[PDB]
């Protein structure tokens, strides 16, 4: 940035455009050369994408080019983290974790039920057959 | 309803996302998403979003091929309309990232640039790893300075002409790639 | 089947072999101790009715051991949509006299639900198919009970893939395909009415019924399968069902 007098100075990459905001034109006083003056400006006039804090959910944000990555926590996925990976099961999201048949509920959980021969375990999602030879299991290898 | 188009593949250091169009009108999307021999797994359900987050699929491993299809579905609600995508290589695919120089020392008649690690979307034993971490010897770092220099690790050392003050930039390249061979520079910083 | 392996004796302890007037007619699928899934064309040309006989637990055609068990069928019943020489709704629920024994060597394979046959096991890449059908187009049956493991695709995909063939039968909502369009692998005529068999997180279900495809494992088609969830309720709704006299019953479909 520009005060009386201070263009008397030679120019100062720290001075004027890390202590301070510079223009093109004063950081072209610093580098001279139009190519390495535009490589510096090329990111220093970017801006910092990660000044609007688009990771959510205790997502960390790296600044690029005109864009940024979000990197989440273990339990979001999503562009800005977005997604709660705790709010998905539904039965169309891997059976709803259920062994066998899987029923939505909308506003309350998902239930998980069994074919005849079976019957649902403690946890709400195993199934155990009932019977001596249950359908679908192949007994030499069991 | 109609089927979704232009899928493309928007991924860098394996942060992966898919993006189609058109934005729909009484319609709603899920995604599927699988490698040639894997049963397909649903992502995404019912959005009205026109991209889809595949980090997490693909990172289990980034050296397989994977497919994606977007299915339409009529609002409320045989087989759905749906469009595959191309295929994806995350390893042979992803953007490299913006670099950054982490410090430049005057190791006496020499200059000593470290580039930070690149952090990626890779995770394993509960950390991310770097470019490094998962390219290994297809990754280098080249450095612009004034002319180059190019290094296997995340270092360079160079000679300088003492007193003289040196301006940097660095770029991360896979020299064995012919498409999306480096990133952009990194921001210069100068002595 | 053409390009599979023998399957282990006991292995597919579900296969079921429909002989008419006691020479081999077509493969099934036992579902519990009295009925068996089939193929519906595998009736076109039946006069004998009453000389139809299953077999469980068979393996080798030409040896009997002790693990074999034949049932009379007491009743074959087809969709009244069916049309002979056709091959959509290509389904048929047959009834034993009595009830098969359960053993090691004879179980049925799970009837699943609709929803879940078609949320969850329609995107199982792969399945089983088995048969002693023809090892080859035109070739001789086989001897010991093959299987094969085949990846299903949807429709679209399976239309845009294929040799296009001037006069063949369209690809209904009632069928799905699955196999390789190389040349290598299919199921084949004598497979007709044996399972496509899904696993799902340690249980087998029945998927599809080997029906119809251009010869076998001719390049540029892949074979193709009744889709068993469209039948869920109509099968579920005829195992209810009294007895009739006459052995074949055509019933409504839906
Ligand atoms: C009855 C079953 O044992 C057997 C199982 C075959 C499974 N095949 C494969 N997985 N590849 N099913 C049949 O025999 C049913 N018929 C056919 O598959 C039929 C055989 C003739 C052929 O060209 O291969 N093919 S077809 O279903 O494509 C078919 C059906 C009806 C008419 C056809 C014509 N027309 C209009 C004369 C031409 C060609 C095929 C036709
Ligand atoms: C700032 O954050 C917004 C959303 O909060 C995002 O759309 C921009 O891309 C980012 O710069
Ligand atoms: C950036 O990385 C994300 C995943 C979180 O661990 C944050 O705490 C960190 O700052
Ligand atoms: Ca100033
Ligand atoms: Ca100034
Ligand atoms: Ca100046
Ligand atoms: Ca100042
Ligand atoms: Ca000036
Ligand atoms: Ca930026
Ligand atoms: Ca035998
Ligand atoms: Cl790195
Ligand atoms: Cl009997
Ligand atoms: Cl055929
Ligand atoms: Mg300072
Ligand atoms: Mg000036
Ligand atoms: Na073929």
């Amino acid at each position: 940035a520009n005060a009386f007098l201070e263009e008397l100075r030679p120019g100062s990459l720290e001075r004027e455009c890390k202590e301070e905001q510079c223009s093109f034109e004063e950081a072209r006083e610093i580098f001279k050369d139009a190519e390495r003056t535009k490589l510096f400006w090329i990111s220093y006039s970017d801006g910092d994408q990660c000044a609007s804090s688009p990771c959510q959910n205790g997502g960390s944000c790296k600044d690029q080019l005109q864009s940024y990555i979000c990197f989440c926590l273990p339990a979001f996925e999503g562009r800005n983290c977005e997604t709660h990976k705790d709010d998905q099961l539904i039965c169309v999201n891997e059976n709803g974790g259920c062994e066998q048949y899987c029923s939505d509920h909308t506003g309350t959980k998902r239930s998980c039920r069994c074919h005849e021969g079976y019957s649902l375990l403690a946890d709400g999602v195993s199934c155990t057959p009932t019977v001596e030879y249950p359908c679908g299991k192949i007994p030499i290898l069991e | 309803t109609v089927a979704a188009y232009n899928l493309t593949w928007k991924s860098t250091n394996f942060k992966t996302i898919l993006e189609w169009e058109p934005k729909p009108v009484n319609q709603v999307y899920t995604v599927q998403i699988s490698t040639k021999s894997g049963d397909w797994k649903s992502k995404c359900f019912y959005t009205t979003d026109t991209e889809c987050d595949l980090t997490d699929e693909i990172v289990k491993d980034v050296k397989q091929t994977y497919l994606a299809r977007v299915f339409s579905y009529p609002a409320g609600n045989g087989e759905p309309l749906y469009e595959n995508s191309p295929e994806f290589t995350p390893y042979l695919e992803t953007n490299l990232g913006q670099p950054t120089i982490q410090s430049f020392e005057q190791v006496g008649t020499k200059v000593n640039v470290t580039v930070e690690d690149e952090r990626t979307l890779v995770r394993r034993n509960n950390t991310f790893l770097s470019l490094r971490d998962v390219f290994g010897k297809d990754l280098i770092y080249t450095l612009y300075y004034w002319k180059t220099a190019k290094t296997n690790t995340n270092e360079f050392l160079i000679d300088v002409d003492k007193g003289e003050n040196y301006c940097f930039s660095v770029q991360a390249v896979i020299p064995s790639r012919t498409v999306n061979r480096k990133s952009t520079d990194s921001p210069v910083e100068c002595m | 089947i053409v390009g599979g392996k023998v399957c282990p004796k006991g292995e597919c302890p579900w296969q079921v072999l429909l002989l008419v007037n006691g020479a081999q007619l077509c493969g099934g699928t036992l579902i519990n101790t009295i009925w068996v899934v089939s193929a519906a064309h595998c009736f076109d040309k039946i006069k004998n009715w009453r000389n139809l006989i299953a077999v469980l637990g068979e393996h080798d055609l030409s040896e009997h051991d002790g693990d074999e068990q034949s049932r009379r069928v007491a009743q074959v019943i087809i969709p009244s949509t069916y049309v002979p020489g056709t091959t959509n709704h290509d389904i048929a629920l047959l009834r034993l006299h009595q009830p098969v024994v359960l053993t090691d060597h004879v179980v049925p394979l799970c009837l699943p639900e609709r929803t879940f046959s078609e949320r969850t096991l329609a995107f199982v890449r792969f399945s089983l198919v088995s048969g002693w059908g023809q090892l080859l187009d035109r070739g001789a049956t086989a001897l010991e009970l093959m299987v094969l493991n085949v990846p299903r695709l949807m429709t679209q995909d399976c239309l845009q893939q294929s040799r296009k063939v001037g006069d063949s039968p369209n690809i209904t909502e009632y069928m799905f395909c699955a196999g390789y369009s190389d040349g290598s692998k299919d199921s084949c005529k004598g497979d007709s009415g044996g399972p496509h068999a899904t696993h799902y997180r340690g249980t087998w279900y029945l998927t599809g019924i080997v029906s119809w495809g251009q010869g076998c494992a001719t390049v540029g088609h892949f074979g193709v399968y009744t889709r068993v969830s469209q039948y869920i309720e109509w099968l579920q709704k005829l195992m209810r069902s009294e007895p009739r006299p006459g052995v074949l019953l055509r019933a409504p479909f839906p």
